[PDB]
DNA sequence: CATGTGATCTAATTAGATCGCATGG
DNA sequence: CATGTGATCTAATTAGATCGCATG
């Protein structure tokens, strides 16, 4: 009979600290949140929105085995490597082994470094996320280096946006059915500011590019405001992703800087569903 | 662990070869008897962990970049990542006390970016091996101690650079230099003769 | 006795609806709030941040005496006309009789239209704001047309910014000493986001242009963040002006569009100090 | 029958000569510089039955913008209006001598709550005036367009500066409200 | 037979440097 | 004499359109 301890997390390619946001939202106590990230806008968002709790370590390639043992142990290793060279939306993608695609192997490397030795059965959980719209050869290789097959979770089931994502990991009940919580805004209208009308129930996948906010190849505007068409506002994008309103209203970021952060990040209700069974393994409230 | 074995308790070495069958190298130094202990893998894109395990235990894991040529179906970093992946598949359970070695050899095909990926994933900088009578050269990564303690003719990677670029442009393996890296292993496993 | 009634306000050059915001912060019940404003950005802020409570009537010059009769009566008429052709900071200022400077006489005109006729002793209050840094002749002409002298209220006494403003009007106790509320943030440090250091106690007057965000003729940065110099973020500007954080995080506005709205507006604590005695004249929650 | 003498406050131009041509302790008050004239000044200058103001003609002697004369006109007019208990009639008078531009003209109509009547003279130039008296707006006059008056305004700048031949034709139908010296 | 954790074009905005001097401190 | 509810000019950065095609 041993009381559960607060969680120690290693988050690679942290972005805007969605992992720490979801863990706090679940009441899971966090002893350590070590994040490797290089974009200063993202680091500023994480530093501000979590009051210096996150500790940044820089480039994922600067993190050695020795660093993992000094800063460890870790109970949770999470990350989603860049996909601009993986996703088939980029006709100039350099693949899994070139460009930014090869940063995946840094995750596989640090995961191997952070795994408990054979014989140590302490609780250890990991999650790797990336896009479904990737090359078949690149998905096969990702699964073999991680030695697991992914589960496909589309954010459309618990939010107002399509976002089919692959998730490799060992978290409990990763493949259990998705639950539409009362905290989920399932339709675009529920994420819009006052005085604005949605033209679509669900919005298509939001990338970092403005053309993804408009719908279809005909570039249909998503919302109306007193009979004039308009794209989504930043606060509305955050609500579509499940972030607190004005989460990214930080550091004088432009609209497109804010969308670059959001377009690369996770759907918050999806991560909350994935992280939810973790609260039976670590200290809470 | 860099401890020596008494000669009478040296067992024949079990070698896993990837991207190269180094039979002729290892037979020529008395590591294998010429009977009917070395597994060569055709292509590693589908071998899982259970495969490396069912291929029996391994004492040495070898992988190498193909020499300058067109048998680059894959990008040069693919051979390194795949070598690292199956290397962990072939590591002994942390209880076993027998000697275990690995080595990855580069025929000057990786560029600077692939070289730092190399030294970070295998956790050591490459020892470059030159061939004088200034012909060829190779960089090697391995836990073999006498490849880190012995001192071959040092070469500037800029001298290697001139060669490397020139050799790549000029467009089999340097058997003499890969053979030399195996000799300090004779003190750990069984030796055979003619 | 006779119970007090909600206030009916005519707000000319309403901007980002500082008038309605301060009235609601004071708990004063507002029957109707009619706003004359032309800037679509300004109107969107007010529409959103007050759930369509504000009724917009457009250009101040299209508001006739007939409209005042239909829409009235009003208990409060407030306004601050554009000062780009009034403030000596513009060497190309066209004066009070040209450019946008003449829009002051529209306030004078509508103030006359809305005044109770002689004999009608219903409570009637009005306020006109503009900059101290105007010409002697132009200030003289404003006081003659409104038939009263202004009072000088510098926002530096209740906020983290210099803003010496003139206020014409008949509000109760416009000359009473200015007291620092405990919810006032007097120092710049209190307005900054986490992890940032203020280099100044009070900043200089914030206009619509970013050179006013840097201090002195030397244009010093006001903030250090991890030993790197930086300007104020928009949320920090909002805190300096006293608005709710993210008040202007609306309509995909740039940092510049947001600073234009704030640079033209009122210091919220100053208006709260000016509006506070109205609580004894109208219904409050 | 009981028609008291008129009390006329003139602004920016003394009308003495033209209104004495109709014979209207002088009854008139002429104001030097209105900029410092307050309400108590107009109030202590006795009651007023008609207030008059005018733009200067195309030419100098004006250090002000053409809009300054109206705003000041509109200001001191309401200073001079009587309380609703006053049964005596009250009228005002503001006439333009082609100096107002279009942008400046709409300010006139909105601030005075009516559009101007156009009055020409062909043998000179023309003028336009706003006023509540029922004898200009009701009685039909020579209707022209503001565009041919624009050609006469360019013809005004062409030639140069006086309007009084037509200005007198305006203050005429006021004698049926005050005294008359013939 | 639609679709996309992007990218490359443009023409439109924005950020920073600079200019400005009457004024009341 | 430091200051300013601005404005102009100029590289910088954003919108916005368009381009891609492997894959589920
Ligand atoms: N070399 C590197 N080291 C660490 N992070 C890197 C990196 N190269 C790119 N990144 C970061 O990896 C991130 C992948 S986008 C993933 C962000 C995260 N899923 C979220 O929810 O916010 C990007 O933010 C990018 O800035
Ligand atoms: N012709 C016009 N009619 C109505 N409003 C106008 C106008 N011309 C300019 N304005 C508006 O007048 C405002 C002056 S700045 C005053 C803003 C207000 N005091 C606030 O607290 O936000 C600006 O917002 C400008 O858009």
């Amino acid at each position: 009979a041993e009381k559960r301890k607060p969680i120690r997390v290693l988050s690679l390619f942290d972005g805007i600290a969605t992992g720490l946001l979801v863990l706090k939202d679940l009441g899971i106590q966090v002893d350590r949140y070590i994040a490797s990230e290089v974009c200063e806008d993202s680091i500023t968002v994480g530093m501000v929105r979590h009051q210096g709790k996150i500790m940044y370590v820089g480039d994922v390639r600067s993190v050695t085995q020795k660093h993992i043992q000094e800063w460890g142990p870790f109970d949770l290793v999470i990350g989603g490597s860049p996909c601009n060279d993986l996703s088939i939306v980029n006709p100039a993608r350099k693949g899994l082994y070139e460009g930014t695609g090869r940063l995946f192997f840094e995750f596989y490397r640090l995961l191997h470094d952070a795994r408990p030795k054979e014989g140590d059965d302490r609780p250890f959980f990991w999650l790797f996320e990336n896009v479904v719209a990737m090359g078949v050869s690149d998905k096969r290789d990702i699964s073999r280096f991680l030695e697991s097959n992914p589960v496909m979770i589309d954010a459309k089931e618990v939010s107002a946006a399509h976002r089919a994502r692959y998730f490799w990991g060992n978290l409990p009940g990763m493949n259990r059915p998705l639950a539409s919580t009362v905290n989920d805004k399932l339709e675009l209208q529920e994420c819009l500011e006052h005085g604005r009308i949605a033209k679509f129930s669900k919005v298509r996948t939001i990338t970092t590019r403005s053309n993804s906010i408009k719908q279809g190849k005909d570039q249909h505007f998503p919302v109306f405001m007193n009979e004039k068409e308009d794209i989504l506002w930043c606060t509305e994008m955050e609500r579509v992703f499940g972030f607190p309103v004005h989460y990214t209203d930080v550091s004088n970021m432009s609209r497109l800087a804010r969308q670059r952060l959001l377009g690369r990040s996770w759907s918050v209700p999806v991560i909350r569903h994935l992280f939810a069974p973790l609260k039976e393994y670590f200290a809470c409230v | 662990m860099f401890e020596t074995v008494p000669v009478w308790r040296r067992q024949p070495v079990r070698v896993l070869s990837l991207f190269e069958d180094i039979k002729k190298e290892l037979t020529s130094l008395g590591f294998l008897e010429s009977g009917s202990q070395l597994k060569h893998v055709v292509d590693v894109t589908d071998t899982v962990r259970k495969d490396v395990e069912e291929w029996g235990p391994f004492d040495l894991v070898y992988g190498a970049t193909p020499p300058l040529g067109h048998t680059c179906d894959r990008p040069p970093s693919w051979y390194l990542f795949q070598f690292h992946r199956l290397l962990q598949y072939a590591r002994p359970k942390p209880g076993s006390p027998r000697p275990f070695f690995w080595m990855f050899v580069d025929n000057l095909v990786l560029n600077k970016e692939d070289l730092d990926v190399a030294s970070r994933f295998l956790e050591m900088e490459p020892v470059t091996i030159p061939d004088v009578h200034l012909q060829n050269a190779v960089r090697v990564w391995s836990n073999i101690p006498a490849i880190r303690s012995r001192h071959w003719a040092l070469v500037s990677e800029e001298e290697l650079s001139l060669l490397a670029q020139n050799k790549q442009s000029s467009k089999k393996w340097p058997t003499k230099l890969v053979k030399n890296c195996f000799l300090p292993l004779r003190e750990y496993f069984k030796y055979f003769s003619t």
